[PDB]
């Protein structure tokens, strides 16, 4: 495109895969912040790390389950958001105007000389 | 010496391998069409094997 | 050594000219040189084929 | 040569992390690929969804 | 005593940045007019 | 001690390498190991591997480059180095009135 | 370089702190008069 | 290409860099020409090499027109604003090296 | 990439195993090969996974990280003997290796920031919890207080190069170009402290004395080198204004340069004339830097690699007389060619490493170094030739009093040298000239 | 290793401030409890 | 500071007066709800087995009826100026609400009440003060938009809060002069957001939680009695100690974070003299953080022999080591927030 349009830039074409550990990666890193947790409590007990693996389990559980929810919660609010940028945008097209792409050829400015 | 020349060995014995049973390629104008792979630039068959095998070609980081 | 340390007169002095003085002089050296070089390649006085260090 | 005692089996641990970095990064340049084969330095001709791809 | 010959050296291949190859016999009777050889030599020559 | 006991060493009277000063075992298994992760992993085949290292920098592919171009410069015998970076027709510059006082720099 | 430096810092920092131990060992009524002179210099600049 | 294009700035830079190691490559087997001149032509280098050397001399001017002074960062966009100003002072004051 | 991260990741709990302690140098010898064997890089980044990219620079900072922590297990065996806490300094030189391994492999100013100033706190660490001195308060407060006095502002100025910006990647930050003093002294006065000047050294040679070994390897190793990996970052976007200040600090670093050598002769600790031998090769490192050539760039990136493994086994040196005569004092240590001659091998061949030497990789960084700045201005000649007669006036004083003369009396008996100990200097030195092959490598970033 | 906090070094925490002054010099520690 | 159910009675009205002083739409009821939760924290605050407590609560009692009727008087004055609650151009009745509430919040002019009347009292109602009484005049604080008397604040607290914590050795006096410098950050958050603030707030209070357990489970009250704590693992010791790191603002730690968005905000909203005036005066902050932390960042010292068994609660330690987990590997979780934007 030679505009510069501002509505283009915030509509989602679909174009952007997700990677693969963008939905996985909240709920596992929130289990071993459960387990961790677990084994933190463990040690200042002086237990041993692996004892009592039932509260482990349900730290896991726990972290895995919240990270999922405050996860799917995330999505929404950035959804939100981008509609909110959108909506803002098209309410006011004179704030915000298309503005023409300009070549490098039509600039001159500046070589810093090292000399 | 014995760790270096534990290392020599094997390593002498690939260097021998490479150049006397296989060899270096031939220089040669690319034919039209051919559109030749990243390993295909290469002399040494070391370098080809790495560069195939091992290594990531120049047009995948690009 | 910082606990018999005072700021006097002869430790001042010192401090000046073994330090201070010869880094302001060669700090104003170096800006003066490469002033009066960058000032002749700026303006143009100099040639393309006649201008050392060309990194080549 | 070598000597490797019982202890050398809880080295299975570094090279399961290894396994788990590689097929990471396999995933990243499986993933990173809209421009394979379309950049004006390594491009193809008309016809490249028959070819097989580069990389 | 020697490492004053070290550091005429490292200056004399400073200046001869100028000429790029630091191979100084394909550019002894070719440049021996030239300022920057002449201080080429004359590190060199307070190094030997 | 007497002279038949220097003459034959004890067996249990070791001298230690620097890897451990408790027991005979843990000393020959750690030197041989890590006398094989640096000596012959880090340094010879690691150096086997990186004299046989493919073209990563293009230095190579820039000696051929430039052996052909010169074959094909010279042919033409327009230049041996351009000293353009594009073609002086094909860039647009700017008027003296366009630019007014713009800091020109050579 | 300590003076102007880490020592000195922290000779200063250390007096600084030394000096405003003093401003806590009064009683609550002279920082209570200090809050009411600051309301009567707010209620002052109201007249005006 | 475009200002808001970062594309075209790694396609263009890495041709820049590579013209750049292409054109090392033509100063130096230049040079080594004038070597080669030198050690074959061992007593009379004098007369024989000057062609070789004058060649060499305007590779190192040309070298120098186009990457001189760039620095240790050297985009392909430098290099054209560089022969953007160098192009308006030849206009405006004549060859550089009797400028005003 | 992710595989030497998730390796480090997954080596973490080898520590919390009993007798695991020479396993993990074994393992992270390993990795060095395995970061040996990946090698497929140019001067843009490659390996882009996520966040995580690496170019050529970033390479060769990694595999020096690697190098100098793999032999940063090997020299630490007086923690092996003792019943000092090995658990937690193999945790804490896994979590620091995995910090620079971060830091160097970061694709942004950013990330680079947060994991260069998370590196810090193991620093901190291993200096308070495995020195020998009673001044382990006055090294690590010096040094935290120095780095984060300085680099605090710099995270103003991050943010304001974000908000001008918009995005954090190097590259396209390459494209702009600022015109602001106060953006320019916070985006470098960081790195300015954090490579050695001459007037804010001080955290230097009273944080590498009262140190460990392993300190003193992590300090001179590569942690002079994280200033020097973010001023090749930030220089590029900052070519205009640093050309109108950086002859200061080049007349500040060279004159510094000249003085600190002048400092190392009248030293009487063999560990703190290393840690001032430091700051005189980091200041030709700061006074090629700024004059933005391709020679000095190159030349700075050779001579911080050939640093980082030079100085560090020059600290090795200093550590087995340490822990056989029983102090540092150079009075004490004369005359070691009697009592350890095979040593005295890797003595001169790590200081002859140390200043200009026929086969290392510091004569090529050196040489590239000078080139840039002789080009810079002719004056340079003068307190050049001044510096480097100086550099070989001190550093020959120190293998000379250290290594020969007559013997201290009254000296009681220590032990012999030991292999690990000339395997450990023998991985200070043979790096140093096998990358004189394949020399391209390791020079050309650009 | 060699060197371990000394009661010569918890002795300058055991005041009733950090620094003393003459003010401070005479004055008591509170009591270990907090009541 | 649960041994009677009376307290806990106190603890929920509190709750509510503070409550209805943040969700008052009128410059009246806020007044009402700050004298409910005056009300019910003079008994929280006083106790029979500290002396001390009496006339520290006979302090806070003095300190907030002073600033609570200044607070009503302005308020009065603004609503016989102008009849609504909000101001077209801020005057002068403005600046003695918001220096009233200043006297409340315990900003550096007006803070000197603060670490002295945290000299007296014990780890659970400083655990009161310093987090829940601050709720209720900072919420206030967001309701004005003068500029120079939140900036003489924010630079006095960053200062004073910063230096004046130097020469004291008891612990609680220092965590109240830390606590006044960690004011003026959320006083400097206020003037760019009100979500900002919160986020600050949030993790400010978190570490505040965290660091006060560590001294009530185990009753600690000077800087020589840390040296003398007993723990049966110097490693347990070393690794508890980690949140002093983590509060003063260490990148790899949580702590670093909500700093980090202060100085992105403030950087965006450009204000960039202020927070390197705050910066400045943080390092200060950390110097008598890491004055604690000498009692474990070495792994041995000169121990008391008469103590060796370790005595704390259960429950409450319990919640004290899920706290630490993720006070020093809370960053990992910056993926899963979302409450930044
Ligand atoms: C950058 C840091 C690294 C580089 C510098 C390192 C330290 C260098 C020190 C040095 O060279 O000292 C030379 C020199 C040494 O003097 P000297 O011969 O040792 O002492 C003779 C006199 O006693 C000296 O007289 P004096 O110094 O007592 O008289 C002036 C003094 C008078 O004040 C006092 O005597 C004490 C007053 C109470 C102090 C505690 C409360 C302060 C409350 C804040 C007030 C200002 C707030 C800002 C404005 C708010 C409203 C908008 O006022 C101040 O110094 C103002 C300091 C304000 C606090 C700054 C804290 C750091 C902020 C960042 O000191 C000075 O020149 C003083 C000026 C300040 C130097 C830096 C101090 C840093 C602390
Ligand atoms: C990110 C890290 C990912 C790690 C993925 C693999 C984890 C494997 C954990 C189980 C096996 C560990 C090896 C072992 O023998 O453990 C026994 C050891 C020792 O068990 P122990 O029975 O000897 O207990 C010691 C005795 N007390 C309790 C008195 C102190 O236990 C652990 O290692 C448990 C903790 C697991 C830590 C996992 C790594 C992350 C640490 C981050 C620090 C920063
Ligand atoms: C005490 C913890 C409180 C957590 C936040 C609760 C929500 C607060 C809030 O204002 O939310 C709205 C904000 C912003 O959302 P908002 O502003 O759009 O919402 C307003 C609208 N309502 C309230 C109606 C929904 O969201 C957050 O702050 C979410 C951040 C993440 C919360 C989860 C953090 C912890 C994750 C798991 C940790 C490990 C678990 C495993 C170990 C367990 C051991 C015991
Ligand atoms: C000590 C810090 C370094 C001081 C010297 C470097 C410096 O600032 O150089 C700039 C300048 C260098 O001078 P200059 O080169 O800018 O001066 C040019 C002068 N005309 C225009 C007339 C040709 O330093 C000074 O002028 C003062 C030097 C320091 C004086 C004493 C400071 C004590 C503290
Ligand atoms: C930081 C340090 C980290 C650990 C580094 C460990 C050593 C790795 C060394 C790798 C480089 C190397 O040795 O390359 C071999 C080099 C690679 O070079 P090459 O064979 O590829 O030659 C082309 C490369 N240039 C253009 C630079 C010449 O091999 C040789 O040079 C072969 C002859 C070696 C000389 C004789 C040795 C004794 C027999
Ligand atoms: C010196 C400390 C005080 C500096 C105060 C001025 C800063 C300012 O406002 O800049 C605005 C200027 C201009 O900002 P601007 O470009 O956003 O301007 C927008 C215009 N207004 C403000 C009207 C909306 O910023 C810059 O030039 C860029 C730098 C930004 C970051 C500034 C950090 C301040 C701290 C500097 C420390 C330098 C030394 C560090 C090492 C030593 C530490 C002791
Ligand atoms: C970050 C800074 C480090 C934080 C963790 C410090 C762990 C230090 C360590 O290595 O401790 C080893 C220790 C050995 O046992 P020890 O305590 O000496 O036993 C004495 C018995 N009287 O103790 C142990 O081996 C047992 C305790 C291990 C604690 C492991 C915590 C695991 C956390 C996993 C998740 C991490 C975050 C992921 C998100
Ligand atoms: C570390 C040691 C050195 C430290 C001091 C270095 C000082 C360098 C001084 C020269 C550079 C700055 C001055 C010149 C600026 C540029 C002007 C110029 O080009 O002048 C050249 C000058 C005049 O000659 P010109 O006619 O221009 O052409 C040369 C051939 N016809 O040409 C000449 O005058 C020709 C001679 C130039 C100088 C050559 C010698 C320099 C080194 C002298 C010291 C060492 C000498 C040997 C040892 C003696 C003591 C033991
Ligand atoms: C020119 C650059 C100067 C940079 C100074 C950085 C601060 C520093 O290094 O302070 C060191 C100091 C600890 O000094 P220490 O060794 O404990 O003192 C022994 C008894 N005099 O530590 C301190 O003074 C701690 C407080 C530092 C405050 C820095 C910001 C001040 C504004
Ligand atoms: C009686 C004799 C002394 C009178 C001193 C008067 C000082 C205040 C002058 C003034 O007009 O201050 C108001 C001003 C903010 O008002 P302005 O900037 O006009 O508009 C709001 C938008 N910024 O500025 C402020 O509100 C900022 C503070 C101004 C200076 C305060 C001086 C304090 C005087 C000592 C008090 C000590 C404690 C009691
Ligand atoms: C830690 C170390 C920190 C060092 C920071 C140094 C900051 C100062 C830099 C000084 C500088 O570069 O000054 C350049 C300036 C001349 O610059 P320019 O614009 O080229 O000259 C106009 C010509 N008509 O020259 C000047 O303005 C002259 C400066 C004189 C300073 C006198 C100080 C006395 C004490």
């Amino acid at each position: 495109s030679a505009v510069n349009d501002p509505l283009e830039l915030l509509t989602n074409k679909g174009t952007h895969e997700p990677s693969f550990l963008s939905p996985i990666w909240n709920p596992i890193a929130c289990g071993v912040a459960g387990v961790g947790a677990a084994i933190f409590i463990n040690w200042g007990f002086r237990k041993p790390v692996f004892s009592g693996i039932q509260k482990h389990i349900a730290f896991g559980a726990i972290g895995v389950g919240a990270g999922a929810y405050f996860d799917q919660k995330r999505n929404e609010y950035l959804a939100k958001r981008d509609a909110v940028l959108r909506h803002y945008i098209e309410l006011h097209p004179d704030d915000f105007p298309v503005k023409e792409r300009k070549t490098y050829g039509q600039v001159l400015e500046s070589w810093v000389p090292v000399r | 010496h014995f760790y270096v020349m534990l290392g020599v060995i094997p390593v002498t014995a690939l260097v021998l391998y490479a150049n006397i049973f296989v060899g270096p390629a031939q220089l040669a104008e690319i034919p039209e069409g051919y559109e030749p792979k990243h390993w295909e630039y290469e002399k040494h068959p070391i370098s080809r094997f790495i560069s195939r095998y091992i290594l990531n070609s120049d047009q995948q980081n690009y | 050594n910082y606990e018999h340390f005072k700021p006097t007169g002869k430790s001042f002095r010192t401090g000046l000219f073994a330090v201070v003085l010869p880094i302001a002089l060669y700090a104003w050296a170096l800006k003066a040189e490469r002033d009066g070089r960058e000032e002749k390649y700026r303006t143009g006085q100099v040639a393309y084929k006649d201008r050392q260090f060309k990194f080549i | 040569v070598l000597g490797l005692d019982k202890r050398a089996l809880w080295g299975a641990l570094p090279l399961l992390g290894f396994a788990i970095g590689h097929f990471l990064d396999k995933k990243e340049t499986e993933r990173m690929t809209m421009f394979r084969d379309k950049s004006a330095l390594y491009g193809r001709p008309a016809g490249s969804e028959g070819k097989a791809p580069s990389w | 005593s020697n490492r004053i010959g070290d550091v005429a050296l490292l200056l004399s291949i400073a200046w001869m940045l100028n000429y790029g190859s630091w191979n100084y016999i394909f550019y002894l009777e070719i440049m021996q007019n030239e300022f920057e050889m002449l201080m080429i030599g004359s590190l060199v020559m307070l190094a030997a | 001690l007497t002279t038949e006991d220097f003459a034959n060493p004890s067996p249990k009277n070791w001298q230690s390498y620097g890897f451990d000063y408790k027991d005979q075992v843990e000393d020959r298994k750690a030197t041989k190991s890590t006398f094989f992760v640096t000596v012959t992993l880090c340094l010879v085949w690691g150096s086997f591997y990186w004299a046989y290292l493919p073209d990563t920098q293009f230095r190579n592919w820039a000696q051929r480059e430039g052996f052909l171009e010169l074959r094909r410069r010279e042919l033409a015998g327009v230049d041996l180095v351009s000293p353009n970076y594009v073609d002086p027709a094909s860039i647009t510059l700017p008027s003296d009135e366009d630019l007014g006082d713009t800091e020109i720099i050579i | 370089s300590e003076y102007f430096g880490g020592q000195h810092l922290y000779q200063k920092l250390s007096m600084y702190s030394k000096t405003l131990f003093l401003m806590h060992n009064n009683s609550l009524k002279i920082y209570l008069l200090l809050f009411v002179f600051w309301i009567l210099i707010l209620l002052i600049l109201l007249f005006l | 290409c475009y200002t808001d294009d970062a594309v075209c700035r790694f396609e263009a830079d890495q041709q820049f860099r590579r013209d750049r190691m292409v054109d090392n490559e033509i100063v130096n087997i230049l040079r080594q020409r004038f070597e080669d001149c030198t050690l074959y032509e061992a007593p009379d280098h004098m007369v024989k090499c000057r062609p070789l050397m004058d060649q060499y001399e305007k590779a190192t001017e040309n070298w120098f027109i186009k990457y001189g002074d760039l620095g240790g960062y050297a985009n392909a966009k430098t290099a054209y604003m560089k022969q953007k100003h160098r192009l308006i002072w030849e206009r405006r004051h004549g060859p550089v090296g009797s400028g005003m | 990439m992710l595989k030497i991260i998730f390796f480090l990741l997954f080596l973490i709990p080898f520590c919390f195993i009993n007798n695991m302690y020479w396993m993990v140098q074994i393992m992270m010898f390993f990795i060095s090969f395995i970061f040996l064997l990946m090698n497929n890089f140019m001067n843009y980044w490659s390996e882009i996974s996520y966040f995580l990219g690496c170019d050529m620079l970033s390479y060769g900072l990694i595999l020096l990280s690697l190098w100098i922590c793999s032999l940063m297990l090997l020299a630490s065996e007086m923690i092996n003997k003792h019943n000092n806490y090995k658990n937690l300094f193999l945790l804490n030189i896994i979590i620091l290796l995995l910090l620079l391994i971060l830091t160097f492999s970061s694709m942004s100013l950013f990330m680079f920031y947060l994991f260069f100033e998370s590196s810090l706190i193991p620093t901190l660490f291993l200096i308070l919890g495995w020195g020998y001195q009673p001044e382990r308060l006055q090294a690590g407060l010096y040094l935290l207080f120095y780095t984060l006095l300085v680099s605090l502002p710099m995270l103003i100025g991050i943010f304001y190069v974000m908000n001008k910006i918009g995005s954090m990647n190097f590259y396209l930050m390459n494209n702009f170009m600022f015109n602001y003093d106060l953006l320019y002294f916070c985006l470098l006065c960081a790195f300015l402290v954090k490579m050695p000047m001459f007037l804010v050294h001080l955290w230097l040679p009273k944080a590498h004395v009262e140190a460990p070994v392993s300190g003193s390897m992590i300090l001179a190793g590569i942690m002079l080198k994280l200033g020097g990996y973010g001023m090749l970052r930030v220089i590029s976007f900052l070519q205009l204004m640093n050309l109108k200040y950086s002859f200061v600090w080049i007349s500040i670093s060279l004159v510094g340069g000249v003085l600190v050598s002048l400092v190392c002769l009248r030293q009487t600790d063999l560990k703190a004339l290393i840690a001032y031998s430091s700051v005189a090769h980091m200041g030709i490192v700061l006074s090629g830097l700024l004059t933005m050539t391709y020679w000095g760039l190159c030349g700075s990136y050779t001579l911080m690699i050939a640093h980082g493994l030079c100085s560090s086994g020059l600290f090795c040196l200093a550590n087995v007389s340490y822990e056989r005569l029983g102090s540092r004092s150079m009075l004490i240590n004369k005359g070691l060619l009697n009592f350890m001659p095979s040593m005295t091998l890797w003595w001169f061949l790590l200081s002859s490493a140390n200043m200009a030497a026929p086969p290392t990789l510091n004569l090529l960084g050196e040489i590239s170094l000078l080139n840039s700045i002789v080009s810079w201005s002719w004056i340079s000649m003068i307190l050049l030739s001044f510096l480097s007669f100086f550099s070989a006036a001190y550093t020959l004083y120190l293998y000379s009093f250290s290594q020969h003369g007559k013997l201290f009396s009254g000296v009681y008996s220590f032990s012999s040298g030991k292999i690990r100990e000339y395997l450990l200097m023998l991985l200070h030195w043979l790096p140093l000239n096998l990358l004189i092959l394949k020399s391209e490598s390791f020079m050309l970033w650009l | 290793a060699k060197w371990y906090p000394d009661p010569e070094f918890m002795k300058q925490f055991s005041g009733p401030v950090m620094y003393p002054d003459e003010v401070t010099s005479l004055w008591t520690v509170p009591p270990w409890n907090s009541k | 500071m649960f041994n009677n159910s009376s307290k806990i009675l106190f603890i929920t009205i509190m709750i509510i007066g503070t409550l209805i002083t943040v969700t008052s739409n009128s410059w009246l009821g806020a007044w009402m709800g700050l004298e409910i939760n005056l009300l019910s924290f003079i008994p929280l605050l006083s106790d029979n087995n500290n002396l001390m407590s009496t006339e520290a609560s006979l302090k806070y009692f003095l300190t907030q009826v002073l600033a609570s009727t200044v607070l009503l008087f302005s308020s009065i004055l603004l609503m016989l100026k102008n009849n609504m609650n909000n101001e077209i151009n801020e005057s002068f009745t403005s600046m003695i609400i918001m220096s009233a509430l200043l006297l409340k919040s315990g900003a550096a002019p007006f803070h000197f009440w603060f670490p002295n009347m945290m000299e007296g009292l014990t780890w659970m109602n400083a655990l009161m003060l310093m987090t829940w009484q601050k709720i209720a005049p900072l919420m206030l604080i967001s309701y004005l938009n003068i500029k120079y008397l939140l900036l003489i604040s924010v630079i006095l607290s960053v200062i004073i809060g910063a230096i004046g914590g130097l020469n004291q050795t008891s612990l609680r006096k220092l965590m109240a002069f830390s606590s006044i410098n960690h004011l003026g950050w959320m006083l400097s958050s206020l003037m760019i957001s009100e979500s900002i603030w919160l986020i600050y707030f949030f993790f400010y209070s978190f570490l505040s939680f965290v660091l006060t357990f560590m001294f009530n489970i185990f009753k600690l009250f000077h800087l020589n009695q840390l040296f003398s704590w007993f723990v049966n693992s110097k490693i347990l010791k070393f690794t508890l100690f980690m949140n002093f790191l983590s509060l003063g603002g260490l990148p790899p730690f949580l702590g670093f974070l909500p700093k980090w968005l202060v100085i992105q905000q403030l950087t965006l909203c450009n204000q960039y003299f202020m927070l390197t005036l705050m910066m400045m005066s943080t390092l200060i902050t950390l110097f008598f953080y890491l004055r604690i932390c000498y009692s474990a960042f070495m792994m041995n010292y000169f121990e008391n022999n008469w103590i060796m068994k370790m005595n704390m609660n259960s429950i409450n330690y319990n919640m004290y080591m899920i706290m630490t987990f993720f006070s020093i590997f809370g960053l990992f979780l910056i993926s899963l927030f979302y409450f930044m934007f």
